[PDB]
């Protein structure tokens, strides 16, 4: 409804990801929404081209549920993540058309044991209003070094 | 202390077990880079990556930078990425096109696309010298072991070892199937490349490919989770392709035992001689119609009934038949390896084939993949644990029988540990042949 | 060039001085990891960290990963964190509980808590093989040198060297005092662990513990600052515990000289035989009342009158008596070391004891501590400066006398440099015993 | 009094720390305030558990005064620090109760000579009004890798 | 395998070509740090950096830390930055002032500015010991090869090799010109220092200095771009100093050939005997007026007409005459080097000279400079490409003639590759002298 | 005219630098403006002291034009850059005097191939109004480790 509401939505989503509240984070998506991590710059779509992550509801639920398992050997000890965000910028704002697009620079840090890695890039958020609640229809994560060699990334960015 | 010490190289491998130094010793890694990887055929690329004349790609094999280029006559040539003057690289980047000649970016020496010298600027300074007697007059150093099969390019740095035909034997049929699943009989590179850095020796990754005992244990938290998540739904509802590709990992031991394994000489082997984990994968009517129109009923049935699980071309290539995806091993150090996963488009096929291939590639081979996370955790655990004292060996006794020492094409059950033993026999031979 | 060169190992240590290679040479560090740290008793943990059956902790000693676990019979066992199949770790993390058996996360081999083999999945594949003859049939490799004193667990990887009793002698009394300051006579681990990474060899940190000539010079900018800040205050106003713990560092030479030092065999030595910097530390009436009720008058006075400054158990443990804090040395490389500081809770004591202990630990051992900053700067300066040429020795001539070569328990003044000389004599012996 | 005032307070405190105006920075605290760096995640208190830093007025004054000494051997050459902050978020705002709580993501960089290190985490600020001036009653610094092995940290975070 | 192998050291250099191991081998780098840089004179600083008594600077030469200080009598002394007690550094930082004595920050040992021992605290602990017999009694280890020319300070760690006068010969004239361009005949350090890390061996940087073949090829994208951007403007409009300094890089071949080159013994050589790229550089009337007032017409004309391009003092110093800027080479590893660029202020000259010098330094030597980017890319390409097999040599055949083997002062054309050959001959000699 | 316009100007300039729109970015400068990167802390001026970058219009045009050349050997493959900015702070605001000063903390990342580097520091922006458009008269870039040893930096910070 207001721009500040969209900024708060993005900030609160990052905060929810930071405090391991995955069940609440996944509820912000629409049923047919996608969580997309492109593999190449200016990628056209996630259907005919490979990506790092192109998750629908089922795959997101699978990833969230695997973290609670006592046999997730790669998650012993569990990893921790931190998001540092630039202030979101509202690119398009269609109040009548029910389409909002936001661009946000991010620095993401992931640490496990005595190991730490960081990444930088941009979030593109597509938001709509369902029954008076703001909800995502697509979350695209553009990495600066998407096509470079990467180590294992075990948490949601 | 393995340098110039071949018997101590042989002493690290026994009939049914190996030593830990094969996975940790850095001096062994350097000796490999000098000896083993220079005495075997290695995948450097595909012909569809350099279609036009003058097109080139750059690769790195056994610590050597290489240019693979398309000469003006349509052939494929390989040369050192090293100028004849003082050693600077001629081309920077993964791929490109230089037109008619290479030009060094330091002093602008120029060479032909096949590597021969073309012109030296200000030649008037070399009249009474001995440049024309040295090897800098011949141009770039070339590789005369370059071969292509259905577009796949293999090179061999040195002149020691069996030739391409005897090196690969009859395993090439796998590649043929990968190329026979296209109505035009051609493959092209499309969909991008996934690059994954593993903090483990390349050997462990090469072993994980034909290991049927691991998936039900290590991959339980993900494959079992998916199986339980779907188990509930009516048996009539369509299975999402994610669940379709994830479910076979959690099969019982009899399934993998009955899948089967075949091994060739020189460490090449494929899994799934009769029926595999890619056997259901739904069905596409338009693709079948196209293949029927091109080949006929019998040939199409024969081709689509060949569903090998995965094939290993030692020491750096692995491929899948019905998925059209390959993986390449790029050793970096004793405890650092790089894995590259490519995808192919079949010429003339509907887009659903490529969509399925890209879905599988993202699900399995991405650095964001849970299956990759579990396998990498297993590799890291092995690398960390192999530093303990006491028991200093790695067991390869499963389904072992001395009658396998005759070699040749051998067919056996799915849980046999024969491929590892054959791989290490070949590795010992390839090191010791040139010491 | 020290490998298989024991005389050149002995040549780096003289009667009253040492060579610089003891602090810089990486090959010497590797030789130590193979020889020295495998031939001495090392602190791996406390019994209160694994109270219940099946409870385990994981440690890293001399380049080996170890599992220290509580067996079902209540004893404590030590084994290699390395599966008998192919080497993968069994437990990931610092501590945990496995119930009744260990299960490998690669192929689900299973072993008992004492390390013996329990079950191999799909055993039918090993009938006609030779698995049962090798050492993978016994299970995990175990350590039979595990001992406990008042809950402290010490291990020794190899079988070369004196046993626990002769190795430690009468220094264990220090530990006893640390345990006798509790009404129940028991310690437990509480308060967390501080981990500090030093860009210096572990040897310098081990020497700084019994060096009484350094605190008034290196620690001047902080301890002297605190002393001057508390100056001009009324002599009746209570001292904050920070000032109480900081003031003794800036004492005169006579104080430290009269404070005293005692040394044992095998590099174990404690400082402060008569009094110490922990002597005043105010007084708590409730704790004294409890100790009076449990022990009496004479025993309580004797226990609380024992105020050793700090004790060094070579090569990796140091403890404090009246503060209830220990430090562990974890060598990483020739120029990288990790120091871990733990704290204990005395059973049955008022919380003020633990509050004081945690305050001292934060003030002295934290990576954010100014005293640690100064000491680390001194270590880094020594590490950088020991690469200069010319004078290639380090002097240990202070208060030196040849009559100290008879060994045994020796009591002397506080500024003596005897402990370092004894430490290096023991280090030479432990190196050369297994050459 | 206003939310923007609290945001400006946090930003200006970071700026004061960056410019080496320690005498002005220490004056923002209350006489009984604490500067706390927990050692473990979700630590209960700094009394019965160890911490990286639990400083009252005296210890802060000691640390500030040591920096001016000519014999602070570890501070030759002096170190430099930089703070990069996400916009502060006001969680609790009790205008009547005189108690404000702020949460701020941070990236902190410290460099000396040719060496440089960085950390990420969260600041929690408790603010009150004394005689019309905003003053701190507790500054808690949650590090992402608090329980990991760390090198020497020689300045205020 | 070069250690104690002088013949294999000689075998890596031939008359007109060199081996690749001179640019990659790490063991060769360590042998150099032990031998080569300890047997040649190296630039450690200028006298204007330490004008007052007690002023010191700290440097790092051949893996040794050094203090260069101004004694109380006004002379310049050099000592090891290593305390005589246990090796800790005495001074931390790049420069400073110690007053009258050095005081160790560990145990407060004190030494005189010339390095001799002054006082040991609590000396009463060394009466019956052997401290006074060892080398710790003399104090810091000193260097007796310290020399100064027009303020430049050169040191030589060891006693093997020719002395300063015979080592440098007549190349010192270059320095004199750099100092004769000031009305007071004095230089001072001003403007700051630019530090640039190159991921290449130092040898490549040292070779790029006298290479007239490269600038019109590698530096084309920037110098040619500037030339084309200016080409259009009226010939009367004043050229910006950026274009003035950039245009000469894109000259033809005859210009560089006629520019000229002179070489001395021991690898010292300067470029531009007749004219140079700094020849036009506009003109300043006030500076000429001051120089005329100080020297006269003839001397000023002779001084300002001497415009050498750049001079190389082997193995780590290069200078420019008319720009008043120097560059120092600081090797770090086989594939890591640090380059420092300083600027000088001429005493008594108008500020325009220093403004021009700082502009040139920023434009050419900064890590943000495009010319530096191109040169570093060439170095990195050479370092990466010198690992290829086959041709394992680097050609230095340009303008080669055996009559150059007589040595001495040799003048020749601008595109001759003689300086590199002389450099490598001197390098071979300096390695093999101490084998 | 308004503060938020100045914050938007700084953010948009960073965005223009991020998306390789150099021709539009260079048009924001005044004809006699300077792009300054000091070499030492608290450097007095860029005339009598060396700097990492002191570029007028001509040098900026040269650097932008060199990137389009097919023989920029050091730019094969091209590098990528990312800016993460703290919210700008308006120090001086002279509406009548036509001179504005802004201070912004920044984290800058540059990646080429498999190599990545990051720097932190502060931007000082001097802005004025020319013909109703906000334009820069000086862009000063204070690096935290300006006097430390650095590798090649090939793009605009
Ligand atoms: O090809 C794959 O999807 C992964 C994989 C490698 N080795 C295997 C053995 C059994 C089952 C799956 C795999
Ligand atoms: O135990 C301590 O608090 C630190 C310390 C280590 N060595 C010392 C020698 C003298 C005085 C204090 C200490
Ligand atoms: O001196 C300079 O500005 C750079 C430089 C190094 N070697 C050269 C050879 C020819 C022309 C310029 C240079
Ligand atoms: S290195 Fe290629 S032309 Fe000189
Ligand atoms: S490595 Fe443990 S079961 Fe195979
Ligand atoms: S090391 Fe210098 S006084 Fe001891
Ligand atoms: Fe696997
Ligand atoms: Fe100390
Ligand atoms: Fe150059």
């Amino acid at each position: 409804v207001t721009r500040q509401d969209l900024i708060d939505f993005v900030v609160n989503e990052a905060h929810l990801l930071d405090t391991r509240r995955y069940e609440e984070w996944n509820a912000l998506f629409t049923d047919d929404a996608f969580y997309w991590v492109p593999l190449v710059p200016d990628q056209e779509d996630g259907l005919n081209h490979t990506s790092h992550l192109y998750e629908d509801k089922l795959l997101r639920e699978l990833r969230i549920e695997r973290l609670k398992s006592p046999r997730a050997f790669s998650q012993q000890p569990p990893s921790r993540c931190h998001h540092l965000l630039q202030v979101p910028v509202v690119e398009q704002f269609d109040a009548e058309g029910n389409r909002f697009v936001l661009r946000t620079g991010f620095h993401y840090t992931e640490s496990q044991g005595d190991e730490l890695q960081f990444y930088v890039g941009t979030f593109f958020h597509h938001l709509t209003v369902r029954d008076g609640a703001l909800r995502m229809t697509l979350k695209r994560v553009n990495l600066l070094n998407c096509d470079a060699a990467l180590p294992a990334v075990q948490l949601f960015i | 202390s393995y340098r110039d010490n071949p018997d101590a190289i042989r002493a690290l491998v026994q009939d049914d077990r190996v030593h830990r130094d094969l996975y940790t010793s850095q001096e062994l890694f350097e000796l490999e880079q000098e000896h083993f990887f220079a005495n075997t055929w290695n995948y450097v690329g595909h012909e569809s990556q350099l279609p036009k004349p003058g097109d080139w790609i750059s690769n790195e094999i056994a610590g050597r930078p290489l240019i693979v280029a398309r000469h003006s006559d349509g052939s494929v040539r390989a040369m050192m990425n090293r100028c004849a003057h003082k050693g600077s690289r001629l081309v920077n980047g993964p791929c490109g096109n230089t037109g008619k000649f290479f030009r060094c970016p330091y002093h602008a020496w120029t060479f032909k696309t096949d590597g021969s010298l073309l012109a030296i600027p200000l030649k008037t300074g070399y009249e009474n010298t001995a440049l024309h007697e040295c090897e800098s007059a011949k141009g770039l150093t070339t590789l005369r072991y370059v071969r292509s099969h259905r577009g796949f390019i293999f090179v061999k740095i040195s002149d020691a070892g069996p030739d391409f035909d005897d090196y690969f034997g009859d395993s090439l049929s796998s590649i043929d199937n990968m190329a026979d699943r296209s109505p035009e009989g051609e493959l092209e590179i499309a969909g991008g490349c996934l690059r994954f850095m593993h903090q483990c020796n390349w050997k462990m990754f090469v072993e994980n490919l034909n290991d049927t005992m691991h998936p039900m244990v290590a991959h339980e938290s993900s494959a079992g989770t998916a199986k339980r998540m779907w188990a509930d739904k009516p048996e009539d509802e369509p299975k999402p392709m994610a669940v379709e590709q994830f479910a076979p990992f959690m099969s019982d031991y009899k399934f993998f035992e009955d899948m089967g394994i075949r091994t060739y000489d020189n460490g090449h082997s494929f899994t799934g001689v009769h029926f595999s984990i890619h056997s259901k994968y739904k069905a596409i009517p338009a693709y079948d119609d196209a293949m029927k129109a091109r080949y006929g009923e019998a040939k199409t049935a024969q081709i689509l009934g060949m569903a090998r699980h995965n094939t290993v071309y030692y020491p750096n290539l692995t491929i899948k038949g019905a998925i059209q995806a390959i993986r390449v091993v790029k050793p970096i150090s004793a405890d650092r390896t790089l894995i590259e996963s490519w995808t192919f488009r079949l010429k003339g096929a509907p887009p659903e084939l490529l969509q399925r291939t890209t879905m599988y590639n993202r699900l399995i081979n991405s650095p964001f993949s849970v299956v990759g996370h579990d396998d990498l955790q297993a590799y890291r655990g092995m690398q960390a644990g192999l530093h303990a004292s006491g028991n200093e060996w790695v067991s390869l006794h499963r389904n072992y029988d001395p009658s396998e020492l005759k070699g040749g094409e051998i067919t056996t059950g799915g849980t046999n540990e024969l491929p590892m033993r054959n791989q290490y026999r070949a590795w010992v031979q390839r090191m010791t042949e040139t010491m």
